[PDB]
């Protein structure tokens, strides 16, 4: 029936194309995109306001 | 700042914006090496 929401990871060597994949699929399947680095922050009011 | 901060003006970009008057002008960003990273908002995030 109805849209599904689901969480995934995935891993390997920087720079094998794994961000160039996620765009492609977000123009497969006709999703909105939105990239969100948090590399090292600490801040929660960053995910809280 | 945010505007409804007391004292807020723009950033400095839009300073430099105002200055130079066209929209390309050649930003020369000065020794980055020594970039202040702090616990009060580390800018380095903020250059990304
Ligand atoms: N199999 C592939 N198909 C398409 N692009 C690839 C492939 N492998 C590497 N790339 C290129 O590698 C670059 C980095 O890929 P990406 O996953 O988006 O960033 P990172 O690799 O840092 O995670 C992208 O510009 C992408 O085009």
């Amino acid at each position: 029936g109805s849209t599904q929401g689901k969480i995934l990871c995935f891993y390997g060597p920087p720079g094998v194309g794994k961000t160039s994949i996620a765009r492609s699929i977000a123009r497969a399947l006709n999703r909105e995109y939105f990239r969100f680095s948090v590399g090292g922050m600490t801040d929660v009011a960053e995910i809280k306001g | 700042h945010r505007r409804t901060y007391v004292g807020a003006m723009p950033g400095k970009i839009i300073q430099c914006l105002k200055k130079t008057k066209t929209e390309n002008p050649l930003i020369l960003i000065d020794e980055v090496d020594k970039i202040g990273r702090g616990y009060q908002g580390d800018p380095s995030s903020a250059l990304l």
